């Protein structure tokens, strides 16, 4: 979707290898706004926000509110044509359909994680979104960790570590006997 | 009139003493926490939860 923005300025980017450089900009230089309407709004009349970026070969481009556009297809995923709801509402959705006596402990630990949850400025936007979901009682936080890219290897190593979990691994002499089908059996 | 009188807060009085000898008996039993707070200013563990 930065991609096929980026065409409304006049950069072309098509070749597979130019995917990576539009990964790049999305990196170093998107971020999510706190408030949607009103960054458009600001956009549209200052031009504090261009921020300039220097390709492989020169040629700086500059990205005016394309910056904040990329990373709001997450909270509002009809901009690619998806249905579903965004991130800020899937969450509210998977804790409504939970046990009644288990959602405060659910609203109170809330755990992000994976590389695209990085955009500098989004543990605040999800927190206010799932607050005006929400009830007004229970307390909603955000737990985002720095390490938040390597989450789930670190964890992985934590669970490789375990004494207790030694005897669960799939041993060889099993999967002979069973084949491949053993994996959706005891040993998950 | 006096007697049955007499033999009624016998019976009363009775009844009362064998409830209130235990009534005072055991009555430390109420006897429990209050979990208070220190603000555990003082804790710097390490990152190692392996038993969960």
């Amino acid at each position: 979707y930065l991609m096929k923005i980026l065409t409304e300025r006049g950069y072309s980017f098509v070749t597979t290898a130019e995917r990576e450089i539009v990964r790049d900009i999305k990196e170093k230089l998107c971020y999510v706004a706190l408030d949607f309407e009103n960054e458009m709004a600001t956009a549209a009349s200052s031009s504090s926000l261009e921020k300039s970026y220097e390709l492989p070969d020169g040629q700086v481009i500059t990205i005016g509110n394309e910056r904040f556009r990329c990373p709001e297809t997450l909270f509002q995923p009809s901009f690619i044509g998806m249905e579903s709801a965004g991130i800020h509402e899937t969450t509210y959705n998977s804790i409504m359909k939970c046990d009644i006596d288990i959602r405060k402990d659910l609203y109170a630990n809330n755990v992000l994680s994976g590389g695209t949850t990085m955009y500098p400025g989004i543990a605040d936007r999800m927190q206010k979104e799932i607050t005006a979901l929400a009830p007004s009682t229970m307390k909603i936080k955000i737990i985002a960790p720095p390490e938040r890219k390597y989450s789930v290897w670190i964890g992985g190593s934590i669970l490789a570590s375990l004494s207790t979990f030694q005897q669960m691994w799939i041993s060889k002499q099993e999967y002979d006997e069973a084949g491949p089908s053993i994996v959706h059996r005891k040993c998950f | 009139l006096g007697t049955r009188a007499k033999e009624s807060l016998d019976l009363r009085a009775h009844l009362k003493q064998v409830k209130k000898e235990d009534i005072e008996k055991e009555n430390r039993e109420v006897g429990d926490w209050r979990k208070n707070i220190d603000a555990l200013s003082g804790m710097e563990g390490r990152k190692k939860k392996f038993e969960g």
